[PDB]
């Protein structure tokens, strides 16, 4: 600005840390949902860092809220913002995080592919679920919803001081009026599909239920093929094929859901009479009398008010049954999952 | 928005933005070469009122206006009034604070229109000329503000604990409107930079009880708090109202604004 003090302006400019001075990231793009795997340029760490360049320019509402909340949130199972760079020339924003080598999308994909080349370790499954719940419990206790939980967002740290620790990432930090109706459906709770007007803690817990099933079987439990409207017929059909159609007593307030009459129009209870979570999970070699299953069923409760909370899930006797969950989900064993490849595509 | 509600003790507000009073006074000495101490606190009152008016024009809720006010105070707690024009900083603070919320957005045209309209209709005693800044200036200023604040955007305020305290008294109808109003008035001072918000709430509630002749002494005794620090806050509130009485901002602010140190231009 012309009316800004010149001395003030040049002092700040002289002192301002620039992302390109501190970090080597060119050619090191790993993702774009622009995410880079970066090393420090001085060579004082040799640690890997994740640099996220925020999409757009300036500071949007979504960028503001993301910076706002990450700046406060501190917990071992939630991804931790190290530093923010404000690039004054191009008005671009960069976020620095510790680098998580793995995630559940890739880990599960690796096991699903290994099944073809003929299961996920059960101590690992439990430990992952425990840490996901711990991190989500922390967010929820602070009235922060994730609003977009899926395997790609459950990161897992590689070799280093936090080996095998879960890091929840990529929270949906801005949703206009906390609304799903404003601009994959596999991890979406049935109330969202029937037109729920707000995100809730319960919606996050359903997604954890979905992830947990997927870790146990290597298959997305509510897998389905790929608008403004919340009602998705094929996704609901898949839920009922797995779960059965809910009885009136299972979800009394279903009648209040905005899409209830559409549900009645398109679906018949009779269609799903041979369908249940018990039957589904048995086919995938998970016993219905297992503590794992009983907890899974409490997470995948259809009526959101009857869904277990994160804190209650952490207290489940499943976590007291042998084997105990471990802080490193790999339990000191060798990590077979491949590292992320650098992308060279234009 | 209850995001981070019970996290004050591990918050950036508490760990980074509760300042030492002597560090505040030391940094203020550079602007005290131009303005007296009286004139400096009068300027603070003026820009608190400017921010309030901008927020009311944009129909923002009190808590958003308070956050914006805290941003403004944090900036000038570190930096001279010459560094960035406070006329530019004030709407920039409101704009940034509104973006921390996800319930509605403040557009560019609406922000500038609001700055233009509020200064000409409510502050022409201080500003004969039209609001000269365009949206590119706001966006530039926003980057400087965010940098100075070390990206600390979540701000806690006395409104939430006040509401809890009065509901605990069973005296919401009698005491809340006055106590709330007094909380608004504390932003005319440095209190928000110096004390946890719940302590400021307790002080405002005390003053409200004294003004309305309500005996709440036993209720205050039932709390586990440092009442010395509460009394410190009470004294600043009582002083604020005497300052208010003796200050005519409408007659004085044009002259006071002319004494503000002016930005060094480029060479
Ligand atoms: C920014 C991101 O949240 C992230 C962070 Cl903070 C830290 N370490 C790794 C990552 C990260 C990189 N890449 C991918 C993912 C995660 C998810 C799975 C998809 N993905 C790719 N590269 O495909």
């Amino acid at each position: 600005d012309d009316k800004m003090d010149y001395d003030f302006k040049v002092k700040l400019s002289s002192e301002r840390e620039r992302v390109e001075d501190l970090f080597e990231y060119e050619g090191c793009k790993v993702g774009r949902g622009h995410v880079y795997k970066a090393k420090r340029k001085d060579g004082k760490d040799d640690k890997d860092y994740a640099l996220k360049q925020i999409e757009g320019t300036g500071i949007s509402m979504s960028a503001c809220r993301e910076i706002a909340l990450l700046r406060e949130l501190k917990h071992p199972n939630v991804i931790s913002l190290q530093k923010v760079f404000l690039s004054h020339a191009d008005r671009k924003v960069w976020l620095l995080f510790d680098y998580a080598e793995h995630d559940l999308w890739h880990i599960i994909k690796f096991h699903r592919a290994s099944k073809a080349n003929k299961q996920l370790p059960r101590g690992m499954v439990k430990s992952l679920l425990y840490q996901i719940l711990d991190g989500i419990h922390y967010l929820h206790a602070n009235w922060v919803l994730h609003r977009d939980l899926k395997p790609a967002n459950i990161l897992v740290m590689g070799e280093g001081p936090e080996r095998g620790r879960v890091k929840i990432a990529d929270m949906g930090f801005a949703r206009l009026f906390n609304s799903p109706l404003k601009p994959t459906f596999w991890y979406r709770a049935p109330e969202l599909l029937l037109g729920a007007r707000h995100y809730t803690k319960a919606i996050d817990i359903w997604a954890i239920g979905c992830i947990f099933a997927e870790l146990l079987t290597s298959e997305p439990i509510f897998h389905c093929r790929q608008t403004s409207n919340p009602y998705h017929h094929d996704q609901l059909d898949r839920i009922f094929n797995v779960m059965g159609f809910p009885a009136d007593k299972d979800w009394e307030d279903i009648k209040k859901m905005p899409e209830h009459s559409t549900l009645m129009k398109d679906f018949r209870r009779n269609t799903y009479t041979n369908c249940s979570l018990i039957k589904y999970m048995e086919k995938h070699k998970v016993k219905p009398d297992s503590k794992a299953f009983h907890l899974l069923q409490k997470l995948l409760t259809m009526d959101p008010i009857k869904r277990i909370t994160s804190e209650q899930a952490m207290q489940d006797p499943y976590f007291l049954e042998d084997p105990l969950p471990t802080s490193d989900v790999f339990a000191g064993c060798q990590i077979p999952y491949p590292k992320r490849e650098f992308l060279t595509e234009e | 928005d209850k995001a981070m509600a019970g996290n004050f003790w591990q918050s950036s507000h508490y760990l980074q933005w509760i300042l030492d009073k002597q560090d505040l006074l030391k940094e203020r000495q550079k602007d005290l070469k131009f303005l007296s101490e009286e004139e400096y606190w009068k300027l603070q009152i003026f820009f608190t009122n400017v921010i309030q008016a901008l927020g009311e024009h944009l129909k923002l809720r009190q808590q958003v206006i308070a956050t914006a006010t805290v941003y403004f105070k944090r900036f000038y707690a570190r930096y001279s009034l010459k560094s960035i024009d406070p006329v530019l900083m004030a709407p920039t603070c409101v704009f940034l604070a509104s973006k921390v919320e996800e319930f509605g957005v403040v557009s560019n045209t609406r922000l500038i229109a609001a700055a233009t309209s509020v200064l000409k209709t409510r502050f022409s005693y201080a500003f004969p000329k039209e609001f000269p800044y365009r949206m590119n200036h706001i966006l530039e200023c926003e980057f400087y503000l965010l940098e100075l604040m070390d990206c600390c955007l979540i701000v806690y305020h006395p409104y939430r604990p006040l509401l809890q305290y009065v509901q605990d008294m069973g005296q919401e109808d009698m005491l809340l409107p006055l106590a709330w109003r007094i909380v608004n008035d504390t932003y005319r001072t440095d209190l928000c930079l110096l004390y946890p918000p719940f302590m400021i709430a307790l002080a405002c509630l005390h003053v409200a009880c004294v003004v309305q002749q309500k005996d709440a002494r036993q209720w205050f005794a039932e709390l586990s708090v440092d009442m010395e620090k509460i009394l410190e806050i009470i004294r600043v509130i009582l002083k604020l109202y005497e300052q208010w009485k003796n200050f005519d901002e409408r007659k004085e602010m044009a002259t006071i604004l002319s004494k503000m140190p002016k930005p060094k231009p480029p060479p």
